[PDB]
């Protein structure tokens, strides 16, 4: 029942020969505009334009002052004032860098996270609210307009180990987080407490006060489970009101909090139930930090493995067996595929590998 | 069905996000 077909049009290696962990297409650019994506790995942040006939044009290369730094994630946004594109990067050093993609010059660096940062996500509605998951067991929500730490998610009922991923729902009402503690927790940010916290962070101004901004400390999630996976949870994304998550278990599980017919906004924080709806089976992805992704309209699901194969599913198919598309393979792609990014229109698919290579796959 | 109802939520919502994107001009890099 899957329709989708791709073509490997191009591949290149970055001369640093260090693993590429993250890849992201800038989905903020408008129609007709160039299709730009960023790659992160080592102390490097490289930008690329996608052109006709599988041409991948190198634009700029940010090389971090810190040689020890190893970037793991990157998130695209824009300046709410100027409409100027903005890119946020983070890694091992646990420092969030806000880069001007046009000058490839850092504009601000947020510190606070006690350890490494594994994920970065911009709220789907507000371009200033940056979420970061950390090795320090907590989630930090930041206002990048007023340079404030809005909230710290964690504590008494937060993750008991390194948080590995997180995802906002389409509307930006809530976050689903996951980590080495095998759990998946839900944080509602549309609570009278959170919305007020966000509002307060916008009214905060240093040239009006001597006293610093007080972050909210959210010790209690609105849902928790360890009934989904038997090892670390390395990737989590929402599929509407449903969750898609994975472990080393060679499957992406589609589940939901509570009993099969319980509405997500009606489940109580003390809910013990969970409903496993389906599995996306694949192979040779028994290692950690392998991140699956989707296209804007959430019709496609891509995942890479340790041997350079690229699994794709058609999410519009109900049974996840018949949803399977042709595994994208290339006898020259044998390194582990850390992450993939579709272009906003789905015409391009990029994969990043451990051997410092980028692989381009154009839809037919 | 469960699936059909969830796919519609995806449509309605992603359209809200798309309509927000269309009403916006972001500078090329
Ligand atoms: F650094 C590495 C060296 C070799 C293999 C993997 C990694 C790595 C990749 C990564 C990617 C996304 C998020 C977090 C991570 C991460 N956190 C610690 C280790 N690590």
């Amino acid at each position: 029942k899957c329709k989708y077909s791709f073509k490997c049009v191009n591949s290149l290696k970055e001369d640093h020969n260090q693993p590429l962990f993250g890849v992201q297409f800038n989905w903020h650019s408008k129609e007709g505009d160039p299709l730009v994506f960023a790659t992160v790995g080592s102390n490097r942040v490289t930008l690329y334009e996608c052109h006709s006939q599988g041409e991948i044009r190198l634009l700029q290369s940010y090389v971090d002052a810190d040689a020890d730094e190893n970037f793991y994630t990157c998130a695209w946004t824009y300046d709410s004032n100027t409409s100027h594109p903005l890119l946020a990067v983070a890694g091992s050093r646990g420092i969030i860098r806000i880069i001007n993609p046009i000058t490839m010059q850092c504009i601000k660096h947020y510190v606070g996270h006690g350890n490494a940062i594994n994920e970065l996500k911009f709220h789907p509605r507000d371009p200033n609210l940056l979420l970061s998951v950390s090795k320090d067991h907590a989630l930090r929500l930041w206002n990048i307009q007023t340079d404030t730490l809005v909230a710290i998610f964690g504590g008494v009922e937060g993750h008991r180990d390194e948080v590995l991923s997180a995802d906002y729902d389409l509307l930006g009402e809530k976050i689903m987080s996951c980590g080495m503690d095998h759990s998946l927790k839900l944080w509602r940010i549309n609570s009278k407490r959170m919305m007020n916290a966000i509002k307060e962070s916008y009214d905060y101004n240093p040239n009006k006060t001597n006293r610093p901004f007080i972050s909210q400390k959210i010790h209690f999630p609105d849902f928790s489970t360890r009934d989904i996976h038997r090892n670390y949870v390395d990737c989590v994304r929402w599929l509407g009101d449903l969750i898609l998550s994975k472990s080393c278990e060679n499957a992406i599980v589609c589940w939901k909090p509570g009993k099969m017919e319980d509405d997500i906004d009606k489940i109580k924080p003390s809910e013990s139930n969970v409903t496993i709806l389906g599995r996306f089976d694949y192979s040779q992805c028994d290692i950690w930090y392998m991140r699956f992704s989707m296209d804007f309209w959430q019709k496609m699901l891509a995942l890479g493995n340790q041997v350079g194969k690229l699994y794709v599913w058609d999410l519009e198919v109900e049974d996840p067996h018949k949803a399977k598309c042709t595994t994208l393979t290339h006898h020259k792609c044998g390194a582990a595929i850390r992450q993939t990014s579709f272009s906003r229109d789905s015409s391009i698919l990029i994969a990043v590998c451990d051997d410092a290579s980028i692989w381009r796959w154009d839809r037919l | 069905s469960m699936f059909s109802s969830n796919r519609q939520k995806i449509l309605e919502r992603t359209e809200i996000l798309n309509q927000e994107w269309k009403q916006r001009r972001i500078q090329p890099v």
